[PDB]
């Protein structure tokens, strides 16, 4: 009954900006995180995690802390991902990856369980 | 700050395989936060393992999981011709955030 | 907070008015007074406690007015 | 299960007569009740909320003085006035200066003068209030199925949650298996609203009282704006200087933030920046469960060949929590799970998952016991197998009362006549307890309030000597009446 | 000013923390022990009126106490 | 005429960049990169878990 | 406690409350440690340099 | 079997980088860029200038 | 430094021998009794002190081992 599509893209261009959505149906938005994953071509699964909740408030990555932020929106259902400054090694297969948010409405401890249902994955290049 | 699973195993159908990885004592070592990804080469990674030892509903009893400190090993007992995909482990830090394994390749044939 | 301790005895008082003289030299009486108008049972008790002890009429009320303005 | 490792947790035992118990339930505990052939519950009220607020009255914190005009006149000849004074936009004080040849006058005396100045608001404190009706309580009801990732796991399909409205305060939960629990709350009679005002900074919240929120020396406006203008003790943001009694000047006082900051010293942050969702208070809450079967009842005992995927590791307030695997044949079952010791044999130590049921043969379920104040041992398979697991268990024998003495004290200090409705109705004892709570209450109350920390400690000990150098054994009632409870209110406020 | 009266003996307690305790659940007992160890004359000639003004120790280390309390 | 300073208080700040860092019971205290820098503001206490 | 190639074992709150420049288990690039003033000393020895 | 580490004392250290800071009398004390590091040990005391 | 709490009496005792006992179990006899012979005039004094206060006879053994060991 979970279902997560996404939005592709074709090809990109060093120096733009790339952004990628992803609808979540079955369930409803106010209470789950929605994390992002990366998978560059025969690489390690890359970790470009949001921990979005019903309010907003979300963690920057490590690697990309300064170089990346995104949006959301609850009437759509939609958690965007807004990766400014592209490069020639940020062509990988993003996932948009469910997770489960405290009844308390913050998100201070993630679930025994992460990612129960994923996206089919957007494979995005640069040229 | 990464995960350190090896490149590659294999095994005869019918036999038991052992998949290690080892981290840090501030994901593997002190934190149950341990989970393993079924990575089909043309599908998204499905959720293989909750909790070391624990399974999501769907996936058969045929996979197993166990920790050592800081060293978290799945074991697959029996394989069969299913099972020709990579697996991904993941490790939730103390800081915040999330690793996951380099990737082992798996065959049977 | 910072906005106690509110520079008051420092000697240093010129001829020369002040930063808050006439709005600050009868704040603390105005707000000891709505203090005991909202809030009588306090010194109603500051006045049984005052009273049974201080042998004396003097430590009575001096007992009475200090435990008064004690408390906010 | 959902009440594990949650350092509060007030277990509740028996029922009384019709199958119904009486508990008071708040944000910071949740509650496991235990019966006797009933499955046990965790009950936890998760989120307050008020739903249509209308504001009372908005102060404001950071000002701005424009347009300032000021008015002389010569001594003798009465007192200045200008336009802009009858104005309410425009804030005045009379006072005086010297005049003499000098100041182009004549008949050297001390001249009126007036100054005014535009007073223009630019951050505001909207103190919005709500009414005892559409309050949204929200309570999660869980049973302890034995059932894989669910001890603390505080999210999913663990549990049922209900919502509680003053007006429509029943609603039962038809939760899965194990019957249907109803419940009879009373949310009119708790945190008393009316009497609190949901005060907002710019994106902080709090929850003040009402006689405090309307006596702060700031200046105000009511609750319809619409060009607003129109601030009433102007005065207490605005100072005016009047050096050698030469000119005078006007001069804003500058931002009352921080000082908001600390006046709100015992105010508990709610948060209103989408809904208005409290997370303090509680309820008393009667839960009525007749219709509440076990789901596990008419299956057999196992065959054997358990194995353990997760050790003892006990909690706080020690309550061991094993989860076992099962393995075997007949795979709808009851567990053969008890608390016992070696030879002479008995058997020693409450299961607090009561009737613990393996289905689904590859699905683990995990069960918490509780054992005894020394040693003991784990017995959960039969004939091959015999699963036998040693715990040790520090003191509880004369700490786990004075420790369950030290937590009554402290939710009849919290909680107020409402911690006496924590029992399944003691019948004359529990009445003519909370009436006596009511009664010594309502005279502890009116004193001590607007009382702090250390005043109630000192006039404990001031009380206290009263009550050692007294006579006519007047000395226990003035003693531990009124003083040793003061000390130790003195103590405990301030949460 | 508005950073007095600051909402403490009220009621309204409940389990959660408030919103300064252990930071203004203290903040009383450190600015007068900076403000005598700042101001000792006013101690000492405080310790020589409640040792004039009182009969028995204990209304003389209450005085005492009470007029060290009232000063800032 | 010239005037020197003596000490410089702040009114007014703000707090960026708030990270957090937990541990398992009874094994030390958390350790976290920020603590060593002191633009940051710190305090420990505890959870339970 | 572990030393360069000896082991005791000793009591945990004679262990915690040892005066010596201490530093978290789960401490990383350990740079960060926390009373340094027991390793080391200030010499003032006149009202001079220090 | 599984140890885990809850606090690392130190033996033996060393000390570089050292460097001083004074100020003239009256005029506050003095402040230095890398006192600003938790590695750099420091401590504040009077000369007579 | 940590030459001084020397972990003597935390329990924890075992038949196995501990680190440095027939070193540790007497190095505190042997190093209070070169400090009697290097500083005689100490003894000398605290026996007067000791003989001068403590009426009674067990109380002069008493504070003159106890004066003479608790300075090392
Ligand atoms: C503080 O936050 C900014 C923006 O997120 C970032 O660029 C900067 O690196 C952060 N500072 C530190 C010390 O991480
Ligand atoms: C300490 O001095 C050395 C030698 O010049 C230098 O390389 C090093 O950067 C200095 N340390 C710091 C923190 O600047």
């Amino acid at each position: 009954e979970v279902q997560l599509v996404e939005s592709g893209a074709e090809v990109k261009k060093p120096g733009a900006s790339v952004k990628v959505s992803c609808k979540a149906s079955g369930y409803t938005f106010t209470s789950y995180a929605m994390h992002w994953v990366r998978q560059a071509p025969g690489q390690r699964l890359e970790w470009m995690g949001w921990i979005n909740a019903g309010n907003g408030n979300t963690k920057y990555s490590q690697k990309f802390q300064d170089r990346v932020t995104i949006t959301r929106d609850t009437s759509a259902s939609t958690a965007y991902m807004e990766l400014s400054s592209l490069r020639s090694e940020d062509t990988a297969i993003y996932y948009c990856a469910r997770d489960k948010v405290d009844d308390y409405g913050d998100y201070w401890f993630p679930t025994l369980w992460y990612f129960d249902y994923w996206g089919q994955g957007t494979l995005v290049t640069v040229s | 700050s990464a995960l350190t699973q090896p490149a590659s195993v294999s095994g005869s159908p019918g036999q038991s395989i052992t998949i290690s990885c080892t981290g840090t004592s501030s994901d593997v070592g002190g934190f149950n936060y341990v989970s393993w990804f079924q990575q089909h080469p043309g599908k998204a990674p499905k959720l293989m393992l909750y909790d070391v030892t624990s399974r999501p509903s769907g996936v058969s009893s045929r996979f197993s999981g166990s920790k050592s400190g800081n060293t978290a090993s799945l074991t697959i007992s029996g394989l069969q011709a299913e099972d020709e995909a990579d697996y991904y482990c993941s490790s939730h830090t103390s800081r915040g955030t999330w690793v996951f394994g380099g990737g082992t390749k798996l065959t049977v044939l | 907070s910072v906005a106690l301790v509110p520079h008051v005895g420092m000697g240093l008082e010129t001829r020369t008015e002040t930063w808050m003289s006439s709005e600050g030299a009868w704040k603390h009486a105005q707000r000891i007074e709505t203090w005991i108008l909202r809030h009588p049972g306090f010194t109603i008790m500051a006045a049984i406690l005052a009273y049974t002890i201080g042998t004396t009429h003097f430590q009575r009320a001096l007992i009475f007015i200090l435990l008064t303005a004690v408390a906010p | 299960m959902r009440c594990i490792g949650i350092s509060n947790r007030d277990f509740v035992e028996g029922v009384s007569g019709g199958s119904w118990v009486d508990i008071v339930l708040e944000h910071g505990s949740c509650v496991t009740t235990m019966a006797k052939n009933k499955p046990t519950l965790d009950f936890e009220l998760i989120e307050t909320e008020a739903k249509q607020p209308a504001t009372l009255r908005k102060y404001c914190i950071e000002a701005k003085l424009t347009n300032t005009t000021t008015d002389s006149r010569c001594p003798t000849q009465g007192e200045p006035s200008l336009n802009e004074e009858q104005d309410k936009r425009f804030v005045c004080k009379h006072s005086m200066v010297d005049r003499g040849w000098g100041n182009g006058c004549g008949l050297f005396g001390k001249g009126g003068i007036v100054t005014c100045a535009m007073f223009t608001c630019k951050k505001n404190m909207k103190g919005k209030v709500v009414q005892p009706e559409n309050l949204e309580y929200t309570i999660v009801i869980t049973p302890h199925s034995g059932e894989e990732h669910a001890v603390g796991n505080d999210t999913g399909k663990h549990g049922k949650e209900i919502k509680i409205t003053p007006q429509s305060s029943i609603t039962e939960a038809e939760l899965t298996g194990y019957g249907t629990v109803t419940m009879e709350c009373s949310p009119r009679t708790g945190l008393d609203f009316n009497e609190m005002v949901l005060l907002q900074m710019e994106n902080k919240a709090w929850l003040v009282h009402r006689q405090w929120f309307l006596d702060l020396p700031l200046p105000w406006l009511p609750g319809a704006d619409t060009q607003g203008s129109n601030w009433i003790q102007k005065e207490t943001l605005v100072t005016f200087k009047n050096p050698h009694a030469k000119k005078q000047d006007v001069v804003v006082l500058g931002s009352q933030e921080g000082a908001m900051h600390t006046a709100l010293t015992g105010a508990t942050e709610i948060q209103m920046s989408s809904g208005n969702l409290l997370f303090t208070g509680h309820l008393k809450c009667r839960l009525r469960m007749d219709k509440l079967q076990l789901k596990g009842m008419s299956y057999s005992m196992c065959t054997g060949k358990f194995k353990v995927v997760k050790e003892i590791a006990e909690t706080q307030h020690g309550t061991i929590v094993i989860r076992v695997q099962y393995e075997g044949d007949g795979s709808p079952c009851k567990i053969p799970f008890e608390i016992m010791d070696l030879e002479k044999r008995h058997v020693l130590g409450r299961l607090i998952t009561v009737n613990p049921i393996v289905t689904e043969k590859d699905s683990p379920v995990n069960i918490e016991a509780e054992p005894p104040f020394g040693d003991s041992y784990i017995i959960i398979g039969v004939e091959p197998g015999q699963l036998k697991l040693n715990w040790f268990k520090k003191g509880s024998s004369i700490g786990q009362m004075i420790e369950t003495t030290m937590r009554g004290a402290k939710r009849m200090a919290i909680l107020g006549d409402t911690a006496w409705d924590f029992g399944s109705l003691g019948g004359v004892f529990t009445s003519i307890g909370k009436a006596l709570h009511q009664v010594f209450g309502a005279i502890y109350g009116a004193a001590f309030s607007g009382v702090s920390w250390i005043m109630k400690i000192l006039i404990g000990v001031i009380i206290t000597w009263i009550g050692m150098n007294s006579r006519s054994t007047s000395l226990s009632v003035s003693l531990v009446l009124v003083g040793v409870v003061t000390l130790y209110l003195g103590v405990m406020v301030q949460a």
